[PDB]
């Protein structure tokens, strides 16, 4: 149980089992789960990625969102990498090289190409 | 003046319209461009999976406007780079300048970038291309179409306004485009009416133009020893040169290009 | 001499004042300079987001002084670097000396630094020759060096020292007045319906660089041209088949509305943060 | 062919690609064909690639120009890429000819199994292949003990597109061959 937002919408922190029907699947739940203020047909994958810049080490885990029915909530290496670099190296010149590096790393990691395997993030609840 | 026409690529209506607007309109109606005070776009940059008809698109648009077509293959650019012979780029443009109107097509603008992998994204050959494009008079109808299988590694300075500013995504052929490609490939060979040429295109989803060409070549090479059985036998050897993982890069690059345009709601008072 | 005036940008009043001080006073008031014993500044370096009008600023200041303007783009620097022909720098300055007073402009002083990645040092052949020529200048022929860099961090510090490009000027994205001026300059010599509220268009394009606004105007003109061509083609298939009011005499409001659909900000908030942090670092010193 | 025992399918493919165009130009034209400009071998060293090329040349009575690895490397050293032109000219003079590159990967090997994958010598080889007229029946037969490091650009249609396996060292080639066959799993297409 969680707090409510007045109108009746639960706070629904990351990974919660929402009340919306899962248009997609591969979850055995039949409901859209929650992540960063949005509803997704299935839990995102996750993999660590190293961000090296100015001698700074960052242990940031990228959350991939492939296998999404709406075809609009699916992840995007360019957007994801831009967000990561901006969040961890805001306003630093030459960050585009780091963004390209992160894009390549995410593409390689997500290119395991075993669509049968999914590895949902380990989150309690459905 | 290529003999390739739009029917040889089939679909890509949006790309066809953009190419028309960028080539046919300035050449056919310079008066309207002068009236509206718009400078015609100097160039365009096709990006997409390998062997999807980028060269075919350039040749088709050249044929549509009946403009001379000059193809600068990637091996030529690498020859310039390895031998430090970038200066010849100048005369290459001069050639395109001489055969005006022209559609100067660079098959692989990223060939040099790929060949390099510590340095930046600037190289002597691409720098010469940039200098020629900047120093090119817009009065002469010379259009540069730079294909690229790696839209990111390409030098950003080439996408600057006044250059190959427009980026066009050439996706894998769809069902209609695949049917058109198969028909064009099987145009100089005797093919029996038994083969539908549409059901095949329907099944071979995600097959680049090169894949369809290889399938047809295998089928009619067996026939050299055409019928439905031989097409099926060759199709057993069919290979998808581009996998969905490769597609993702281009699909999501185009998606992020389109999402940046988030001012469509703008309405005047 | 450029034809660009300050109305083409119509913004950055402080930058205009500074440029007048360092380019206009020495050529307009030599008496004051020799009386006060203050050496004229050799040059300035504009740093800001891409397509923010740095070239426009240089052209406008050159036009105001009625001084010859010759611009050296980054591709030229890269040509002189790859070919190991840095000696050309010399003749370039000579040309600037010949057309005195002159405003030498380097579109991308960081182009060579970028080409090497932002294992060696920060000094290179072409920039070294530029420094050598700047030092070996008459200092009274009134030749002003206005470098322009999108990446001020990787600029060789030797360039940013007293007596050589001492002043760094931040050319930010245009403000509302600057955006209005840029739009008016772009739609100049173009037929735009008088009901097109360019003031509103500038108002709703916060964060758009000058290049972005030029792209918007070009897209509007392109849409108008496409509409004109389509109407002309429509004239036949109705005439010559079933045997005149101009379809599109001006770029109407709908054209700009549709153009704004393909309008994107080439300078994200992160880049603005980059440049603002650099300026803050310079100022807090 | 008796010099090599076995590899019946290899000979099948070799003669298919070489003998027919020289012997039946009319049949190829009837079907509107562009004969493959070349082919690439790959397998354990000393498996008979050179003698296979020689045998197919003998069956066709076509001259067999051999460019060994040392020649390609010598072209690489000293920036002698231009010599490639001459080699193809030497191949072109022999109208029915088989041009054999004993080690296409030798230069890629020398650079190390920092740059990309293209190099001046292979670049000139590609340029000559692209500009080689189909009327002159010159067949390029590349050979590589390490097909993984071979430049991908040379395995493109209009170039040495076909790859033939010429059989802990073997497992590498077996896995490579499977990787060239695992995704060919569309052999079920049946016409209606």
């Amino acid at each position: 149980v969680r707090k409510v937002r007045g109108d009746g919408s639960i706070v629904y922190l990351d990974g919660d089992r929402t009340n919306s029907r899962s248009t997609g699947g591969k979850c055995g739940c039949g409901f859209k789960h929650f992540w960063d203020g949005k509803e997704y047909d299935n839990l995102p994958e996750a993999f660590p990625i190293t961000l090296e810049w100015g001698g700074r080490v960052v242990r940031e885990t990228v959350y991939w969102f492939q296998y999404e029915s709406d075809s609009s909530l699916n992840s995007n290496v360019y957007d994801v990498a831009m967000k990561l670099v901006t969040k961890h190296f805001p306003g630093e010149f030459g960050s585009e090289i780091l963004v390209q590096k992160v894009v390549h790393t995410i593409l390689h990691q997500t290119a395991k190409k075993n669509p049968d395997d999914y590895t949902p993030v380990n989150i309690d609840g459905a | 003046v290529p003999q390739v026409t739009w029917e040889d690529i089939g679909g890509l209506e949006d790309v066809k319209r953009e190419l028309q607007e960028l080539v046919q309109y300035p050449v056919e109606h310079p008066d309207k461009f002068l009236k509206f005070g718009m400078t015609p776009s100097k160039g365009v940059l096709f990006y997409g999976p390998p062997g999807c008809g980028k060269t075919l698109l350039a040749k088709a648009i050249a044929n549509e406007c009946q403009a001379n077509f000059i193809s600068i293959k990637g091996p030529e650019l690498l020859t310039m780079w390895f031998g430090e012979s970038e200066a010849n780029v100048r005369e290459i443009f001069d050639k395109a300048r001489q055969a005006a109107p022209c559609v100067l097509f660079f098959d692989e603008l990223d060939s040099i970038a790929k060949a390099r992998g510590g340095g930046g994204a600037a190289d002597r050959v691409i720098n010469q291309i940039l200098t020629e494009m900047d120093g090119m008079s817009t009065k002469k109808n010379v259009f540069i179409i730079g294909a690229t299988n790696r839209p990111d590694i390409i030098d950003p300075a080439i996408l600057r306004p006044g250059r190959l500013d427009q980026l066009i995504y050439i996706p894998l052929p769809d069902e209609k485009s695949r049917v058109a490609i198969l028909k064009a490939n099987l145009r100089k060979s005797p093919v029996a009416k038994d083969v539908d040429l549409e059901f095949l295109a329907k099944m071979t989803n995600g097959f680049s133009g090169a894949d369809l060409t290889e399938i047809c070549q295998r089928a009619c090479k067996l026939a050299i020893r055409i019928r439905r059985d031989h097409f099926e036998e060759a199709m057993r050897f069919a290979r998808r040169s581009v996998s969905d993982n490769d597609i993702r890069k281009y699909e999501m690059f185009a998606q992020t290009l389109q999402q940046s345009r988030g001012f469509g709601s703008f309405r005047f008072p």
